């Protein structure tokens, strides 16, 4: 290792090195194998409808032309060296914004091998779109993907494939979403037809499952506790009218107040979810708390109170745990 | 997974039905195979709002139409003619696999339905 | 010829030697037609406040 | 600074309890060791427990569980084998440490109860 030697065998390795042109040009298509290992995945919006992942993303492939003989040791260039180099047009379909770590330097790996193998890192945050279907939220499932292309060279050019199969990607234990946890994870290779031609394409997706821990403090108790406060009402005295309907007001304004803060803070999506089947059936349940505490007021003075405010006692509570068990039993 | 079951074989209204996880694999479409030929692409559908492409055969002839309810896509078949006696399928495809016109995109298959008028 | 990457290499070398970006295809002749497509991937948002 | 208890040692059911600094350790894992040879990777969990690893030659032969609260990782072993006759122990590591497989990366180590069989 005199390292003169070194950069006289990197210098002509390039001197002819055409950049614009593939690895065998004209020949069979460049083999590219791809490996993947999570950093971490930061964010998943639901009203965005997409999610952060940041990655080291390795490709590997073998260019003839940068054939060292020689020096029997693997060389591990600068990164800067990558400026130099034909490199795979690789790109993530569904990404909306996405870049390269540059501190301190251009997050960059460049390693040769003395058969021409190259092996490409890099360090990359992207935000990808991830389609969610939201009708059973809370208790939902979502399937989210990131699909590999590449952009200009078709499958007559390059060709795609997992490094190691099942094992390409790893990390996937290093995922910490407070929200979220994968259940499972899965890689997918396949070739995609378009009018220019067919391209190889590789996705790796994940099974999101989402903690309901956080609703049931939030969304569903204060809403049971808000409907037994309705219900307090019956043992109230009928002829006390300012306390029997100031329960039955305040039951609903929170209802509704409830309702509204918790649609404010997720997609104006068109259809119905679980959580707003729940809060309907909640909001009824009150409603019929006062009316019935109306029609009392109708039967008795202006028109039994004391076998309708029994009956109404002994059956509300039934009917409510018959309504949760029926909607916990059809969502689980 | 899709399960696809495609039936209801010149009024012809041709209906496939879907079951599964109907969510991954939005766009529908139906393919026609003739007699020993290739398959060929008649139309598709897409998800939640039904915006509709045909092939340049069957423009203004051949029609679909998507429920949404009962997860089903329908055919209307007009002015028929003697070329159109083939087997239909309907084939569903992902969000991400590019392309409407080429079988090879899709994912699953309907058994396939004959029409002989 | 077939499979020479120099012979490729040369030739596209030979393509933009003495290539002025400045000049547009037939820089005084007729106009230059330009073909367009359009492949859309998705309409992420639509904002009825901005 | 966490501390790791083992316990245990037809099916064997290992389990490794963690007492300290947990949160800042969110990995846990389970090796083995036989005489003559280094200690070698068996299996992974996670904090939240959903995300699980294990080695090419313990596939479906060996499963891992988590139950937090208790904060305790389960082994559970079936269809044992001659080889399996070794000593196990159960370890964690840090969030940023990097490899499940290689035992550098883990700060704090059991006891190795030993299984024959
Ligand atoms: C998240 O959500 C996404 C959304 O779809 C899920 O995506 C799908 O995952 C499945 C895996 O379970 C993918 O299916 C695999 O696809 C590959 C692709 O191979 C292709 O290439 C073959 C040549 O190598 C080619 O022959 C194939 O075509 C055959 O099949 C089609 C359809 O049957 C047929 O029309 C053709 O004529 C061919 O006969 C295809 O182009 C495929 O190889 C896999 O096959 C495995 O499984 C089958 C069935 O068990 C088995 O027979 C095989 O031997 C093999 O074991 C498998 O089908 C699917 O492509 C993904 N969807 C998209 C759009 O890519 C994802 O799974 C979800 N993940 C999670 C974690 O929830
Ligand atoms: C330069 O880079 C090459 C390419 O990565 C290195 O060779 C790789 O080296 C490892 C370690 O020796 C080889 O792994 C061995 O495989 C055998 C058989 O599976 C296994 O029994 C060993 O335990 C070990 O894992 C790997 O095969 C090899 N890659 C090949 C041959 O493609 C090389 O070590 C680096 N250094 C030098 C000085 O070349
Ligand atoms: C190292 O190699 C260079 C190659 O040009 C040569 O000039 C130099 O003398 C060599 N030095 C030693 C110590 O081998
Ligand atoms: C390739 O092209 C170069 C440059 O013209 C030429 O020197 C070389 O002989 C060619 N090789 C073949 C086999 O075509």
């Amino acid at each position: 290792g005199n390292m003169s030697f070194v950069k006289e065998t990197v210098d002509k390795l390039l001197k002819g090195y055409d950049i614009r042109l593939r690895p065998d040009f004209g020949g069979p298509p460049v083999c590219v194998g791809m490996n993947i290992d999570i950093a971490s995945i930061d964010m998943v919006s639901e009203v965005n409808m997409d999610y952060t992942l940041t990655m080291y993303f390795q490709q590997y492939w073998r260019d003839k032309r940068l054939a060292y003989s020689g020096i029997p040791l693997n060389l591990t260039l600068d990164n800067r060296v990558a400026d130099q180099l034909w490199v795979p047009d690789t790109y993530f379909l569904n990404d909306k914004k996405s870049f390269v770590h540059g501190v301190t330097v251009k997050n960059r790996m460049i390693r040769l091998h003395p058969d021409g193998t190259v092996l490409y890192g890099l360090r990359i945050t992207t935000t990808a779109a991830c389609m969610m279907d939201l009708r059973r939220y809370p208790l939902d499932e979502q399937n989210c993907t990131l699909e590999i292309e590449s952009y200009g060279y078709t499958t007559d050019d390059i060709e795609f494939y997992w490094r190691g199969g099942d094992k390409a990607v790893t990390g996937v234990e290093r995922i910490e979403l407070p929200q979220f946890s994968i259940v499972e994870h899965r890689l997918v290779s396949r070739n995609v037809v378009f009018a220019t031609g067919a391209y190889p394409r590789l996705s790796l997706s994940f099974r999101l499952k989402r903690n309901i821990g956080y609703f049931i403090l939030q969304t569903y108790m204060p809403s049971i506790l808000i409907t037994i406060l309705s219900w307090v009402s019956f043992w109230i005295n009928y002829d006390a009218s300012a306390a029997r309907v100031a329960l039955g007001i305040t039951t609903v304004l929170t209802m509704t107040t409830i309702n509204t803060h918790l649609r404010e803070t997720l997609p104006k999506i068109p259809y119905v979810k679980a959580i707003d089947m729940y809060l309907m059936g909640c909001f009824v349940f009150v409603f019929l708390a006062l009316l019935e505490y109306a029609f009392v007021n109708y039967i008795f003075f202006g028109r039994d109170v004391n076998a309708i405010d029994r009956w109404s006692r002994i059956v509300f509570p039934f009917t409510f745990s018959l309504f949760n068990l029926v909607y916990w039993l059809y969502y689980v | 997974q899709v399960q696809l079951v495609e039936s209801g074989g010149g009024s012809l209204r041709l209906s496939c039905a879907a079951s599964g996880h109907t969510f991954n694999y939005p766009i529908m479409g139906w393919f026609r195979q003739a007699p020993g030929k290739e398959r060929e692409f008649v139309g598709a559908i897409s998800w939640s709002g039904g915006s509709t492409s045909y092939a340049d055969s069957v423009k203004d002839r051949f029609t679909i139409s998507r429920d949404n309810a009962k997860n089903t896509v329908y055919l209307e078949m007009n002015n028929l003619k003697p070329e159109d006696t083939a087997v239909y399928y309907c084939a569903a495809k992902g969000r991400y696999s590019g392309g409407l016109y080429y079988p090879t995109n899709y994912d699953y298959w309907g058994q396939g339905t004959q029409v002989t008028v | 010829d077939p499979g020479n990457m120099s012979f490729v290499k040369e030739t596209v070398d030979k393509l933009l030697k003495g290539y002025d970006i400045r000049l547009r295809p037939d820089f005084g002749g007729p106009p230059v037609c330009v073909g367009m497509n359009i492949d859309i991937a998705s309409i992420d948002m639509v904002s009825e406040v901005n």
